[PDB]
């Protein structure tokens, strides 16, 4: 089983909602597949897509509407005391998360930041909150009022998060052992001037580490300016551009790797 | 000529702010008006990053600003803010480095003074708050009363003092009831060598 | 701390005119997360799409993907149409073929 | 560039001091230092009237300053002081006029603060004189011990308050012990609007 | 008798003693002449020149030196208390006196200055003392101290002063009634370019008051720029300067007035 | 306030060659009181002389006078040399016979 892969949570509250956004949503994650959703409008967790044939026991969903409960609360408190002290809109944001260190404990992570800047940390080995900013004090504070939600932070970190991890690696081996290999095509147009543009690009494929190599006869020639996004389904898509000197176009190869293919493929103009 | 200001240490401080580091010239004429900014972080240049220059038109001569939009963290962890004007009527580009302090900082030390008994007949009383020894000279503070904003305050400037620190005083005028009727007046100290880059320090009858 | 969004128009499968596919728009690197997104067709408006959850990276900018059911042909445009405050008029981005 | 700056108050409130107009010319050049001072007073020309130049050699450039001495008299009667400076280099004559206020003037308030609770933490304490709403912005604040100067003192610049008054703020810092032993200090305050132009206010334990 | 002509003192003390000169010194006049003297090295009150022939009262002279050892010890108290507040060096000074009122009565006078200006009066029917300066303050609180002061003060300028005076007219009234005419002599010199300079001047003369006249062919020409001196021995001197064309000498005359002269006297070159 | 001192000298008498009489200087207008003063003849000092009581006027300047017995004559010079803090370097008026 994939020992250790990410389990990530992805939190935000807002004041503004001039652009119909929920006041608090959170979106978990497996490794790079999204398995979670939630809002504050439907105060319920459901599966995404595949993860909905998973064997789970019967108790799974359920908890974990409840933990998002309860962190849903702590924000959308933090944002009114904001706003009482200081004018202005504001935005909160959280990432917590671990990882399966090889005696199968935790290795975890939480962090937080106001209006697109770091300001704050939490150690659930100790139960403290730091910073270094005046709103460290307002909002740390203002949490610290019920001793309770440190303990129940120091264990959804500790002790949930892994024992999630460890029966998504089992009961979750096809979903994340898969790998569909990326389908291919590369293309040639005009550039500035007396140049090309070559542009190698990978449809559907699982997972998104995949390498891209240019060739011009038959020899290695670089990487190309590339970059990778979701696609709508599961799967991913990417793309590199190389720039040729005009007329040099049918010199060139596109070469890529990935796990779902059982050796190096290439792909011709 | 070219001055250029940092931001405001509220601003760089609260990530709920913005931080703006404002490149301030002012004569640049007529017939040459084509004073190309340019902005650069650190080494690299920052194109606009969200540059912006909006004209006025004084004097006899024009006064032009640009904007730049810093990230808290990079002027927190001081990186150099460049600013450059070109022109033609301009043999050489004027240019101009800013970024904070490098150090060595002292922390301030707050004390907040009651009015004076001579001045309870007054029916306006003065709330004091002394602010001593601290460094750099960057810092801001402000008054609440209960818990929400007084607007009702004058701060002097930092001044130095013997020590090779700065100190100022800040003056929140109450009436003389508001102050009888034991309600809680506080000043609100932002620096740097503060332990969120914030305190306050609270003055109740 | 703002910052202007990125955005990428690309297809699901390799596109071919009049066969059926998936048109997708990634608006990226984003911060604050009020925008306002749409899909155009020949600069207006297609009604109905999708969208996934809205998320964000390590370095705490937001990313999400709007998409709709479409069939390439050779004559019409589509693109993604972004409003956010970094921006004073609105950007259109137009889908290139060969991404 | 011709400057020109009063006598100290102090200096013209007693007439066991000497006050001086002091007019202070920062260029002049080389080739043309010939910068004939001229003396006004009132309407008529004083020739010296003990007006006395000394030349300093600078920057790159020379500091000339000539210092017209004035009575007592004249200066609290508001005369007219006239500076005009000469020169070839020099197009037109250089004027400049001073004299005292003219009106309205506002006596200062005197309050003397003590050392904050908190404060007795440390080993050596602040003594605070809070002078305010005077006006104009020139006025003269000491201190004393027991009866004695004290040089340990720094006063804060006239800021102007929300009432188009002036105040400002001087802070003596003692020991801890000097002050426990129940010793009297004073600040000592002088403004045009005060009783002699002078006023005394105590602090003592 | 000469009703109620001025009867003057003048006072002064110093700190810095490095040109010989005494700590307290006065003089007394009646009119413009001098009639006493007193330093606090001697500390005697003495009768100046003419003077010292007419017939007084056996107790005259000891009662002046009395009064004056007064004055002298709130003069010198003023300086060193002055010292001890504020860096430096002071002068002291003060003008006190009176003149009679038709029904013999006095009209008084007291101001005092420090270092060149003056910065305090007392009024003798109040027994007050004023001023608008720091040093005023430090003074005047010092004369408080102790009351009798006050009230001598307000005795020799109300009671004492106009006896004195009422007693000179009588006693002295052939020292007060002298009018010893000038000596006259008229003189020229070069000038500047094209210039001559005419000199009118008049030697030995009691009282001060004499009134000059130039006359160029007999008539009123001016009074030319004058000035008066004392003389060492109780007499004035006196003398006018007329600017004249160089050649043009001759035409003028020099006239005077004075009490001591039965009609104006002509001058001639 | 400082001022600078006035000095007129003048006789007593008509002057004459040969003649005995007195010499007066008059030092008005100063202040402060301190003040050096001597009478010359050739421009070295004359020993022994006389002055009067030191007064003042209505407007508070000093004033004195010094005197002594002399012959003039016409090849000796007599002036009178004033020291006073306004003046850096001494003041020395010679006596004008037409005074
Ligand atoms: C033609 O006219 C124009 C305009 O004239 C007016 O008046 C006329 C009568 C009228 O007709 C109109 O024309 C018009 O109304 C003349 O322009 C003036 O030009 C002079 C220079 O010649 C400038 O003077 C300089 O000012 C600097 C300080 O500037 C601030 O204060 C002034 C006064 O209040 C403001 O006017 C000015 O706008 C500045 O305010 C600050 O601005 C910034 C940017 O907006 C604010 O930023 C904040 O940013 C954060 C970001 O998060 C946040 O967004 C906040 O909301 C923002 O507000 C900031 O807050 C403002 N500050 C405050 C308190 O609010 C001086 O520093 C400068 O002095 C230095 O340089 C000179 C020259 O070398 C030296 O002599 C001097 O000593 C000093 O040198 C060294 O400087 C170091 C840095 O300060 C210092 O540490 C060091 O110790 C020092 N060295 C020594 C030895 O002392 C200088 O005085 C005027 O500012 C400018 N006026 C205007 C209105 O812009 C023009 O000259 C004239 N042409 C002629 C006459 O030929
Ligand atoms: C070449 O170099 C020289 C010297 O440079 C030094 O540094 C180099 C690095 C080095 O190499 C050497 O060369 C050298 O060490 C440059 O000279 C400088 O030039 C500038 C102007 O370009 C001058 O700046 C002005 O300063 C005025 C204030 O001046 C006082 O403070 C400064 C700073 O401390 C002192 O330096 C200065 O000496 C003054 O101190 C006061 O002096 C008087 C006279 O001695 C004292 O008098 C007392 O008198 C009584 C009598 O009884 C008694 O005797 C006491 O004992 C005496 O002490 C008095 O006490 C002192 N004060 C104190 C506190 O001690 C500024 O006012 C002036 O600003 C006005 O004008 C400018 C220009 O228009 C405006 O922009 C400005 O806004 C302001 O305008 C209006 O002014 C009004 C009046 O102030 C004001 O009310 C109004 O609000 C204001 N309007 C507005 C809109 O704000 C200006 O800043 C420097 O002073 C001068 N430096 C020196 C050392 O002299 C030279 O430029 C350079 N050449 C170049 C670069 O080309
Ligand atoms: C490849 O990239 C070079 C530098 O950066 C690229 O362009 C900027 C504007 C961003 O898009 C950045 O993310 C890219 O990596 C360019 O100088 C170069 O022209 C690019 N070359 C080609 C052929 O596209
Ligand atoms: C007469 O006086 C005029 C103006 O004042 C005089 O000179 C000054 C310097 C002082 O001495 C002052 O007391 C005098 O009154 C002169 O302009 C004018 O030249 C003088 N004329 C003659 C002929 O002496
Ligand atoms: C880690 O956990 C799995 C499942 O419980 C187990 O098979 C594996 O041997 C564990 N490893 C260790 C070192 O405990
Ligand atoms: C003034 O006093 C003299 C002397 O006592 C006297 O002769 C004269 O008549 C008096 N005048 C009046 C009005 O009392």
């Amino acid at each position: 089983a994939e020992p250790r892969l990410p389990l990530m949570y992805h939190l935000a509250a807002v004041s503004d909602l001039s652009t119909g956004l929920p006041s608090f949503w959170a979106t978990g994650w497996l490794g790079a597949q999204q398995y979670l959703t939630y809002n504050n409008l439907r105060q319920e967790a459901d599966p995404c897509g595949a993860w909905i044939w998973e064997n789970q026991v019967s108790w799974y969903w359920e908890k974990e509407t409840t933990d998002l409960k309860s962190k849903e609360q702590l924000f959308l408190e933090a944002i009114r005391t904001l706003e009482n002290q200081i004018n202005g809109t504001f935005t909160l944001q959280g990432l917590l998360g671990c990882e399966l260190a090889p005696d199968n404990s935790s290795l975890p992570t939480a962090v937080f930041a106001l209006n697109g800047e770091e300001f704050m940390r939490f150690n659930p080995r100790t139960g403290n909150w730091s910073g270094e900013w005046p709103e460290t004090d307002i909002v740390g504070n203002l949490w610290m009022k019920q001793p309770e939600a440190a303990r129940k932070e120091s264990e959804f970190l500790l002790t949930s998060c892994p024992e999630r991890l460890l029966g998504h690696l089992e009961r979750g081996r096809q979903n994340l052992e898969w790998k569909e290999p990326p389908s291919m095509r590369l293309k040639a147009r005009p550039g500035n001037s007396g140049s090309s543009v070559l542009t190698c690009a990978a449809f559907s494929f699982y997972p998104p580490e995949l390498k891209f190599r240019f060739l011009r006869n038959g020899l290695a020639s670089g990487s190309g300016n590339c970059s990778t996004g979701p696609n709508g389904d599961g799967s991913f898509h990417a793309w590199s551009l190389l720039e040729v000197k005009r007329g040099d176009e049918h010199h060139y190869q596109c070469q890529v790797e990935h796990e779902g293919l059982a050796q190096p493929l290439t792909v011709d103009l | 000529s070219v001055f250029l200001f940092p931001p405001k240490p509220k601003d760089t401080l609260m990530i709920s702010r913005t931080p703006e580091v404002t490149c301030v010239v002012v004569d640049v004429s007529h017939e040459d008006p084509q004073v190309k900014f340019n902005w650069y972080v650190d080494g690299v240049q920052v194109h606009n990053a969200k540059t912006k220059p909006r004209e006025q038109q004084y004097n006899s001569t024009y006064r032009v600003v640009s904007v730049l939009t810093v990230l808290h963290q990079n002027w927190l962890d001081g990186k150099e803010y460049k600013c450059k004007v070109s022109n033609k009527a301009l043999p050489a580009p004027i240019e101009k480095t800013i970024s904070k302090a490098k150090g060595q900082p002292r922390e301030p030390q707050v004390y907040t003074l009651p009015p004076s008994r001579e001045e309870m007949t007054k029916n306006q009383v003065s709330l004091t708050c002394l602010v001593k020894g601290f460094y750099p000279s960057d810092i801001a503070v402000e008054w609440e009363s209960n818990g929400q904003p007084e607007n009702n305050y004058k701060t002097t400037p930092p001044v130095l003092d013997s020590d090779g620190s700065f100190f100022l005083y800040s003056k929140l005028t109450v009436d003389k009831s508001r102050w009888q009727q034991g309600n809680v007046f506080s000043c609100s100290v932002m620096h740097e060598a503060l332990h969120n880059h914030y305190t306050q320090k609270s003055l109740s009858l | 701390i703002q910052k202007t969004p990125q955005i990428q128009v690309y297809s699901r499968h390799p596109p071919e005119n009049g066969k059926p596919n998936f048109l997708n728009c990634y608006v990226s690197q984003f911060h604050p997360p009020q925008i306002e997104i749409e899909l155009l067709k020949n600069g207006k408006k297609i009604p109905n799409i999708e969208m996934s959850d809205l998320s964000f990276s390590k370095d705490w900018s937001f990313y999400i993907l709007a998409h709709t059911e479409f069939t390439p042909t050779e004559t019409d445009v589509y693109a993604c149409r972004v409003k956010h405050v970094t921006l004073k008029e609105p950007k259109t981005v137009t889908w290139d073929r060969d991404m």
